[PDB]
């Protein structure tokens, strides 16, 4: 037992939740940006 | 340990928050599918309607 122990874990316990809030974010991202492609091709060819 | 009391309060929020965020990427993209069909289901009813009219014009002209 040393403070060392929960002091060193709790400065990855951060960085664990930052990497699940970024690839939250970098996924929603994606999917946004492919609704927006998707949806221009379907102009693109509708009025062609 | 008291160390893995720690590892286990993180791990749970960030599959509880890396679960919701993988359905909104799968609706957004359900409804983008779902929209662009639509779209295409009125350019296809629009198209016919010029056609059956423009026929009928053809053949009164004639």
């Amino acid at each position: 037992g040393l403070i060392k122990s929960l002091a060193e874990k709790e400065k990855q316990l951060l960085e664990r939740l930052e990497a699940a809030k970024k690839e939250a974010e970098e996924r929603v991202k994606r999917a946004e940006a492919e609704a927006k492609a998707l949806l221009e091709e379907a102009e693109a060819k509708a009025k062609a | 340990k008291l160390e893995a009391i720690l590892s286990q309060e993180v791990e749970a929020e960030i599959q509880a928050l890396l679960q919701e965020a993988e359905a909104k990427a799968e609706a957004v993209k359900r409804e983008a599918e779902e929209k662009a069909k639509a779209l295409l289901q009125a350019r296809e009813r629009a198209l016919e309607a010029q056609y059956r009219a423009a026929l009928r014009r053809a053949e009164s002209a004639g």
